[PDB]
C-alpha cells in the first residue's frame, strides 16, 4: 500500500459527496452548506473573470477552481492531527507547479508565437540595456516556475513540522516537574494559535495559488 | 563529535537572528492600521480583516526562521 | 512534519495526477454546471 | 443538476496536459535515478 | 482653472435624473456681460 | 455641532459622525476631531447624527472644523436623490464635448462630475 | 565538553539578538496610537484595543525568540 | 568529517538571517494597502491584485534564501 | 579556560539586543512630541499611555540584559 | 578539507544579499498602491514603469544568489 | 589565561556594538523637537523637559550596553 | 594555501553582503519617480530621464561591490 | 602575548560598529533643522540653540565607542 | 605567511560591506531630487547642482570603503 | 603572524563604521533639496546649515577611517 494513495482516495470522496450530498434536495434556495462554495465559486468567478479577461476566462475557471479546492482540502486534511499529509510528499505539489509553468510557456509560444518572447521585451529604453531588459525577464520568468510551489510548500510544512516539535517539548516539559503540568496550559494555547494559523495560512495559499496562476495566465492569454 | 554538538547549539542562535524582521513587521501593519482608522473613522470594517491578513503573512515568515532554529537546536 | 527522502517519486506522482485529471473532468462537466444550472434558474425565475 | 456538460479539453487544455505527461515520463527517470540509492 | 470656478462648473453639472426647481436652474444659469474698463477705455461688454 | 449650508438653503446647520471627501483623500470626523482647514472636493457625503444618517450629493466646497467642535460645511449645492439616469445621458453629451473643448477645463470638470455620478 | 558547555554560552548571546526587533516594533505601534488620537481624540475608545492587540502579536514574536535564548541558558 | 557537516549546518544558520527582509517587505505592502483604501475607498478592488503581487515577489527572494538553507539541512 | 572565555564572547553577542530597545523609546517620544505639537492638548490621556509606551519599549531591553548578566556574572 | 568547509560558508554569507531585493520590491509596490490611490488614473503610465523599477530590485538579490550557487554548488 | 584576557578585550568591542541604537535614539526624540517646535512657535516650554525625557530614557539604553562593556574590560 | 584559498571564498561570501544597500537603494529612487509622476501629473517627461540617472548612479554602487566580490571569488 | 594582542585589534575593530548610529544620528538632527526651519522659517533663531544640543549628544554616544576604541589601542 | 594572506583576503571582504550605505546614500540624494523637483517644478536649475553635490560626498564615503579594499588586497 | 594578521583584519572591521557616516550625508542634502523646494527662499539661510550638516555627519565615518588607519600603518 502506498500512504499518499490512500489519502488522495479520501480527498477524492470528501470532493464528490460536497457537490452531490451538499444540496442533495436541489432547493432553489440551496441548501446551507452549499452557499458557501457558492460565495467562492462567484469571488474566483468574478476574480479569474477579472485577470483572465479572455474569452477563455470561465474556460479556465474549472481549473482553477479546482486549484482552489485541491488546495484547500488539502490544506484541511493535512491538518488533520492523525491524517498523512499529502503535502509531506512536495514532489507533487512542486511537480504541479512546473507543469502548470510548462503548460504556461507552451500556451504563450502557441498564442504568441516565437515572438512570445516579446513578451520579455518590457519598453523601449536607451539601446545598452534593450537586452538586459530581456535577461531581468527571462530569470523572473523562471523564477516564476518555482516560486509558487515553493510558497505553499513552506507554509504546509513548517505549520506541521513547528507544531510536532513544540507539541513534543511542551510533552517533555509536562514530564519534568510536575508543576509544571499543572497550569501546563498556556503552552498548549501556544499551540493552538499556531494552529489556527496553519488553517488560515492553508485557505490563504489555495486562493493566493490561483490568483497568482491567473496572473501568470494573464500574460500568457494576451501579450503582457 | 564535540564540534558537531556544538555546532548544532551555534546554529540555533545564528537561525534566532532572522525572528526579527517578523516582529517589526507587525508593528508596521498595526501602526498603518492606526493612523488609517484615525482619517476615516468607518473604514474599519473592510480594513481590520485586511490587517489580519497582513499580520499572518508577515509572521509566517518569522515562523520559517523558528523552524530552522528549532530544526538546529532540539533537531 | 518527518518526512525523508523517498525514491518513490513516480509512484506517488501517477496517483497525483491521476486525481487532477479526475476532478478536473468531474468539476468542469458535472458539477461546475449544476453551480450555473442554480444561477440561471435563479435567474430565470427572476425575469419570468 | 449532475449532468454532463462537454468542455473541449483536447484544445482547451492542451498544453496543461502536454506538459504533465512529459513530467510524468521526466519523473519516472527521475525515480529510477533517486533508485539507485 | 480658479478654484471657485472649478466648483461653479460643478455645480451647474450638478443640478442636472433632472427635477430641479427654477431657482436651483437659475443659480446655475443666468446670463450677463463684463465690460473691462481701463485707466477710461472700455473692452466691451462681453458676455459673462 | 455641524454647519451645512447652500446659498439659498441650509442643509444641517450635536452631529457624531460625518464622511467627507477632501483634499487629503477621505475624511471621516468623529465627536472630536483636532481643528482641520480642508477643501471639500466635490462630493458624496454622508452625515450622521446620533445613529441616523443622511445621504448627500455635494457640489463640493470647503470643510472646516472650527476649535469650538462648529463644522463648518460650505458648499454651493446638494440630497443624492436630488442628483439621481437623463444625467447619466447629459454627461455622455459632456463627454463628446471634451474632445473639442477655459472650455476645455470645463468639459474635463463635467468628466470629474461623471467619475462623480459614477460613484452613484 | 568545555567546547559544548561554551557554545551553548555564546549561542545563547546570538538568539539574544533578536529581541531586537520587537522593541522597535512595540514602540512603532504605539507612536501610531499617538498621533492617531492627537488627530482624532474620540476615536481611542475603537482604536485601542487595536492598540493592545498589535502590541501582543508584535510581541509573541519576541516571545518565541526569548524561548529559545532560555533553551540554551538553562537546558 | 566533523568540519564538514558543522560547516553545513552553520552555512544553514546563516542563510535563515535573509528571510528576515521578507517578512519586513510584506509588511510595508500592507501598511501602503491601508493607506490606500482609507484615502479611497473604491481603489480597493484594483489594488488588491497588485497588493498580492507584491507581496509575492517580496516573499519570494525569501524563498530562494530558504532554498539554500534546506540544500543544506536536509542535503 | 574555554568555558570562561565563552561567557564573556556570549555575553558581547547579547549587549546587541539592547540597540532595538533604545530605537523603541525614542519612537514613542517622537511621536509624543508630534502628537503634543498636533493638538496642543492630547496631553492628559497620552501621559500614562507615554509610560506605558516607554516601559515596553525598554522591556524587550532588559529581558536580553538579564541573560546578559547571568552569562556575565553567574 | 577547510577548503570544502570554506565553500559552504562562503555560500551562507553570500545568501544574505537576497534579503535587500526583499525589501526592495515592496518599497516599488508600495509606492505604485500609493500613486495610484493618489491619482485614480496615473496607473497606466505607472504600472510598466513599477515593473521595470522592481525588475532591477529583485537583480541585486539574484547577484547575490548567483554567487551563491557558484560557491555553493561550485 | 591569554584566551580568557583576549575574550574580554574582544568582548569589550562586541558590547560597543549596542551603542549605536541609542545614538540613533538621541537623534530622533531631537528630530521631534525641532518639527513640534517649529509647528507651534510656542509648545516648546511644556515639550522641552518631555523631549529631555526621551532622551534620558534612549540614553539609559546605551548605557546598559556601555558598562557591559566596562564591565568587561576594567574587570 | 588552503587556508589562503578558503579566505579567498570566505572573503568573497563576506563580500557579497554590501550589494543588499545598493538593491534597496534603486527601490528608493523609483518609489520617488511613482510618487513625483503623482504628484504633477506632467513632470514627467524631464524626471522619467532624471530617474534612469539616479537608477544608474544608485545600481553603480551595488557593481564595484561586485566587481570585488568577483576578483575575490574567481580571483 | 599574540592572542592578547590579536583580540585588543579585533576588539578595537568591532568597536567602530557602535559609531555608525551616530553618524545617522547627526544627520537626522540637521535635517531635521532644515525641514523645520523651511516650514516655519522664523523659528530657525530660537530652534538652533536646541538643534546644537541635540547635535552634541548625538555625536556623544559615538564619542564614547571611539574613546573605548583608542583604550583597546 | 598563509594567514597573513589570508587574512588580507578576509580583511578585503570585510570593507566591501561598507559599500551599503553609499548604494542607499546615492538613492536618497535623488530620491529627493525627484520628489523635490515634481513639488516645485521650477526649482531644479538650482537644485539639480545642489543633488550631484550630495551624491559626491555620499558617494565618496563609499570609495573611501573601495580603497581600503583595495588597499588590503592589491597592496 | 597572528598579530599581523589581526591589524590586516581588525582594520577591515574598522571600515564598517564609515556606512553611517555615508547615509546620514545624503540625508542632510536630501533635506536640503526638499527645504528649498518647499520654500524657494529659505536656501540663502539654510544652505550654510547644510554644509555644516554635512561636514559633521561626515565626521564620525572619519573617525571610523582614522581607526582603520591605525591599525593598518600600525
Amino acid at each position: 500500500l502506498t500512504t499518499f494513495s490512500l489519502y488522495t482516495i479520501i480527498v477524492l470522496l470528501v470532493i464528490t459527496s460536497l457537490y452531490t450530498l451538499t444540496n442533495n434536495n436541489n432547493k432553489i434556495i440551496g441548501s446551507r452548506w452549499l452557499i458557501s462554495q457558492e460565495a467562492i465559486y462567484d469571488t474566483i468567478m468574478n476574480m479569474t473573470k477579472g485577470q483572465i479577461g479572455g474569452k477563455n476566462w470561465g474556460l479556465y475557471f474549472p481549473m482553477i477552481f479546482t486549484l482552489f479546492m485541491f488546495i484547500f482540502i488539502a490544506n484541511l486534511i493535512s491538518m488533520i492531527p492523525y491524517s498523512f499529509a499529502l503535502s509531506a510528499h512536495l514532489v507533487f505539489i512542486i511537480s504541479l507547479s512546473i507543469v502548470i509553468w510548462l503548460g504556461n510557456t507552451i500556451l504563450g509560444l502557441y498564442k504568441h508565437g516565437w515572438v512570445f518572447f516579446s513578451l520579455f521585451v518590457p519598453a523601449g529604453t536607451p539601446l545598452p540595456l534593450v537586452p538586459l531588459l530581456v535577461i531581468i525577464e527571462t530569470l523572473s520568468y523562471f523564477a516564476r516556475a518555482i516560486s509558487l510551489g515553493l510558497r505553499l510548500g513552506s507554509n504546509i510544512l513548517a505549520g506541521h513540522l513547528l507544531m510536532v516539535i513544540l507539541a513534543g517539548l511542551t510533552f517533555n516539559f509536562m514530564l519534568i516537574n510536575l508543576f509544571t503540568l499543572v497550569f501546563g496550559f498556556v503552552p498548549l494555547a501556544m499551540i493552538l494559535a499556531i494552529m489556527m494559523l496553519e488553517f488560515a495560512i492553508g485557505i490563504i495559499q489555495g486562493y493566493v495559488w490561483a490568483i497568482l496562476t491567473a496572473s501568470y495566465l494573464k500574460d500568457a492569454v494576451y501579450l503582457h | 563529535m564535540q564540534l558537531v554538538l556544538a555546532a548544532k547549539y551555534i546554529g540555533a542562535g545564528i537561525s534566532t537572528i532572522g525572528l526579527l524582521g517578523a516582529g517589526i513587521g507587525i508593528a508596521i501593519v498595526f501602526a498603518a492600521l492606526i493612523n488609517g482608522v484615525s482619517r476615516n473613522p468607518s473604514i474599519k470594517d473592510t480594513v481590520f480583516p485586511m490587517a489580519i491578513l497582513g499580520f499572518a503573512l508577515s509572521e509566517a515568515t518569522g515562523l520559517f526562521c523558528l523552524m530552522v532554529s528549532f530544526l538546529l537546536l532540539f533537531g | 512534519m518527518p518526512q525523508l527522502v523517498p525514491f518513490y517519486f513516480m509512484n506517488q506522482l501517477t496517483y497525483g495526477f491521476l486525481l487532477m485529471i479526475t476532478l478536473l473532468i468531474l468539476f468542469s462537466q458535472f458539477f461546475l454546471p449544476m453551480i450555473l444550472r442554480l444561477y440561471v434558474s435563479r435567474l430565470f425565475i427572476s425575469k419570468l | 443538476m449532475l449532468k454532463r456538460f462537454p468542455t473541449p479539453i483536447l484544445k482547451v487544455y492542451w498544453p496543461f496536459f502536454v506538459a504533465g505527461a512529459a513530467v510524468y515520463y521526466g519523473m519516472s527517470k527521475a525515480a529510477d535515478l533517486s533508485s539507485n540509492t | 482653472i480658479s478654484y471657485a470656478a472649478y466648483l461653479n462648473v460643478a455645480a451647474q453639472a450638478i443640478r442636472s435624473t433632472e427635477l430641479q426647481t427654477a431657482s436651483v436652474l437659475n443659480r446655475s444659469q443666468t446670463d450677463a456681460f463684463y465690460t473691462q474698463y481701463k485707466n477710461a477705455s472700455e473692452p466691451t461688454p462681453i458676455t459673462k | 455641532k455641524l454647519q451645512f449650508a447652500l446659498p439659498h438653503e441650509t442643509l444641517y446647520s450635536e452631529v457624531t459622525q460625518v464622511n467627507l471627501p477632501a483634499k487629503s483623500g477621505r475624511i471621516g470626523v468623529l465627536a472630536n476631531h483636532v481643528p482641520t482647514v480642508e477643501q471639500l472636493l466635490p462630493g458624496v457625503v454622508e452625515v450622521m447624527e446620533g445613529s441616523n444618517s443622511k445621504k448627500f450629493f455635494i457640489s463640493g466646497g470647503f470643510a472646516t472644523v472650527q476649535p469650538d467642535s462648529q463644522l463648518c460645511v460650505t458648499a454651493i449645492e446638494a440630497p443624492l436623490e436630488s442628483f439621481s439616469e437623463n444625467i447619466k445621458n447629459l454627461l455622455a453629451e459632456a463627454k463628446k464635448n471634451v474632445s473639442s473643448s477655459r472650455e476645455a477645463a470645463e468639459a474635463a470638470i463635467q468628466v470629474e462630475v461623471l467619475e462623480n455620478l459614477q460613484s452613484v
